[PDB]
RNA sequence: GAGGACUCUACCGAGAGUGGAUGACGUCAAAUCAGCACGGCCCUUACAUCCGGGGCGACCACGUGUUACAAUGGAGGGACAAAGGGCAGCUACCGGGCGACCGGAUGCGAACUCUAAACCCUUCCCCAGUUCGGAUCGGAGUCUGCAACUCGACUCCGUGAAGCUGGAUUCGCUAGUAAUCGCGCAUCAGCCAUGGCGCGGUG
RNA sequence: GCGAGGAACCUCAUUUGGGAUAUGGUGAAAACCGUAGGUGC
């Protein structure tokens, strides 16, 4: 029916339903070419498909939270682990390029007595 | 400025004294000068003294404390 | 030119109308809308009828120069006399 | 601090509660030549939020009615229910 | 017809033991005050006050510190 | 990190050097505009090869590359002009021609 | 009806960590009688007490910041998609309005109501103290409040200042970090909030 | 950019002046008239 996976990056959660088809990636009931108008953002989301697989899958994506770079990176991670479920022989091809590893870095909390996290007031 | 729905802020006791009216002493520094005040000597408090003010038509529409500096 | 002031010809109208003492950007836009002139073409590309309409909108309803300076100086003098 | 501070605060609260009805009746209408006949103490604009026990007029907290120093003291002592200290 | 019971306290173990359940998100408040009683700023500590809420439903029909709303 | 149009990490590193204020797509657009201007005005090889040759014309190899990129960007800022890309294209053409205040400085 | 959220549990490299709080170990006769108690001394026809009107806001040096001095930019018109935190107060919707919010009404004491901007397109400005900058000053007002002169905030219309990237020196950090962009809260009738405390985007 | 994480009145401690120690009229108000405490050392 639909191979399912999830991706997270900063405060952005992506859900992928990969089914057999011919391209036509739809995100949030909107086309991928109209939801992400930047060619860099479309290259990140559709990166692992071109690494191995494009034009042979129909993908529906639900996005929530974060910004445009957070969501595009979160969407890339979700697709990467959805492709390894379809074939267990594609794991080394995706890990070598560094696609299945989740980056856990999130915005650090602001410590008291300082205007920012690691920035201190000017002493002089 | 004071909203037009409320009208001018004129002290009722000072207005009554002026209408019934010698220099008239007062502490009403925030009272707005009305056209009925014209021709009168009002001694406004300033903190330690009573500065006299002779009301003329040009001053109409200004607070009484504008013509009595404190510092 | 228009009224006692020779505007920069190369500038567009909605900014070249700000060179008069009594008109800012918002007043320039309002006057252009009231007179029906576009805010894209330059001052040099004005017909005589367009310039007459702009001049008539400026006059009889706006304080621009001379009169505005006299009024401001009178207000300053009245405040000083206060 | 002091005692006259608390005494006049209580007097202001009593006068405000006494005159809370006529002031609202005059304010709902357009009357203002009579709204200035009320005593200045009767208006609720002269109601500062002092600490309930010490009486400090700064650093007030609305939830507990106490200043920040008293709040820290009682939070360390366990007197305030629920409030704990963050492990981080 | 149904009856919904909403429990809320400041102790997760207390509400869990009281409720003999959908766990609602908690409401955490953070208070920041100066450690010193005088001008020494930039030295603060954080006090956390948490509120835990739970919901249960009975279709077609307690320790201190828990408030329960029945609807 | 891969470049979005060329796929070379050197382009991404150069855009990182160019980056101001945390805005990276602006630096990418400036670099691509300068690479287009280097072909529109003057211009043998492609724009990417010309830029690589200019970098070579302008110690660890990574440190050498970093200092070359920093020098090129600094002198691009130093030279006059209106648009930053319109400026920087002159540095690429001038480092290809091996002249100017940028070379050997 | 269980892919996420939300809130309870159990293992987490012998193979192919970070941030914060704890601070037994400390010297400064270091600070705090104005948070709070308290030894001694001094005030009681006044250093006690009530109220109006003023002051803490008046005018060279130092510290801490906010805006800029511009094209990696300003303006106009369209397209974007966040985390946390407030709601007797915020407010769905209709019109008086240029606008600050007023006047009729609607949900909501809280997984109904206030939350984006930087970015992505299109056009103008083309190196000009300017379509940069927004100080100061004149007019109109909208609120709060008994009262806005000394001495509040906000909105319109004018006015348009210094300012062309900063000498000796000096300050802050080593990654979702600096630099930037917006959002929220505490106290509070209103507010001087460009401060303090947090939250997220790109990086 | 601190105690202060809200100085127009109040806060307010500081200054000048007026008081005290049901209705009317007089008053800027406090107040008037007839019918233990210290935000002192
Ligand atoms: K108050």
């Amino acid at each position: 029916d639909y191979i399912n996976a999830i991706g997270r990056r900063k405060a952005a959660v992506a859900r992928v339903y990969l089914s057999e088809g011919s391209g036509k990636i739809v995100i949030n009931k909107r086309e991928i070419e109209q939801y992400f108008p930047s060619s860099i953002l479309q290259y990140i989301v559709k990166q692992p498909l071109l690494k191995l697989v494009a034009a042979k899958y129909d993908i529906k994506i639900n996005l929530r939270g974060g910004g445009f770079k957070g969501q595009s990176e979160a969407a890339r991670l979700a697709i990467a682990r959805a492709l390894v479920k379809i074939n267990p022989d594609d794991k080394p091809a995706l890990r070598s390029e560094g696609f299945i590893t989740r980056d856990p870095r999130v915005v650090e909390r602001k410590k008291p007595g300082r205007p920012k996290a690691r920035k201190r007031f000017q002493f002089s | 400025s004071r909203s037009l729905k409320k009208g001018p802020y004129i002290n009722l006791k000072l207005e009554k004294k002026v209408l019934a009216m010698a220099v008239i002493k007062t502490w009403a520094r925030a009272s707005m000068i009305s056209p009925d005040f014209v021709g009168h000597t009002i001694a406004v408090h300033n903190g330690n003294k009573f500065i006299p003010v002779f009301v003329t038509e040009n001053m109409v529409g200004h607070k009484l404390g504008e013509f009595s500096p404190t510092r | 030119r228009i009224v006692g002031v020779d505007l920069p010809q190369n500038k567009r109208g909605f900014i070249a109308l700000t060179y008069i003492y009594g008109i800012g950007r918002s007043s320039a836009i309002t006057i252009l809308d009231k007179a029906g002139v576009d805010r894209d073409i330059k001052v040099k590309d004005w017909s005589d009828d367009q310039a007459a309409a702009i001049r008539d909108v400026i006059g009889a309803g706006y304080k621009v120069e001379g009169d505005l300076r006299s009024e401001v100086q009178l207000n300053i003098k009245r405040l000083m006399d206060i | 601090a002091k005692e006259s501070m608390k005494a006049r605060e209580v007097k202001r609260a009593k006068l405000v509660a006494k005159y809370a009805a006529k002031r609202a009746a005059l304010k709902a209408e357009g009357n203002y030549e009579a709204l200035q006949l009320l005593p200045k103490n009767a208006s609720p604009v002269r109601l500062h939020n002092r600490c309930s026990m010490t009486g400090r007029p700064k650093g007030y907290m609305r939830q507990f009615g106490i200043s920040r120093i008293q709040f820290r003291e009682m939070a360390s002592a366990g007197l305030i229910p629920g409030v704990k200290k963050a492990s981080w | 017809q149904k009856i919904r019971i909403k429990l809320k306290s400041y102790d997760y173990m207390l509400v869990d033991k009281s409720a003999e359940p959908i766990p609602l998100p908690t409401h955490k408040r953070i208070f920041t005050v100066n450690r010193s009683t005088f001008v020494n700023k930039k030295s603060r500590e954080q006090f956390e006050l948490s509120s835990y809420k739970r919901l249960i439903d009975i279709y077609n029909s307690l320790p201190s510190g828990v408030e329960v709303e029945i609807k | 990190l891969p470049d979005p149009v060329y796929g070379d990490v050197r382009v991404t590193k150069f855009v990182n050097h160019l980056m101001y204020d945390g805005k990276k797509n602006t630096a990418f657009s400036i670099f691509y505009g300068a690479l287009d201007i280097v072909k529109t005005k003057h211009s043998e090889k492609s724009a990417l090869e010309i830029w690589k040759a200019a970098l070579d014309n302008i110690i660890r190899p990574e440190r050498k590359e970093s200092i070359s990129m920093k020098n090129l960007i600094l002198y691009a800022r130093k030279r006059g002009g209106k648009t930053m890309a319109d400026k920087l294209a002159a540095e690429i053409v001038d480092a290809f021609n091996n002249q100017g205040a940028a070379f050997k400085r």
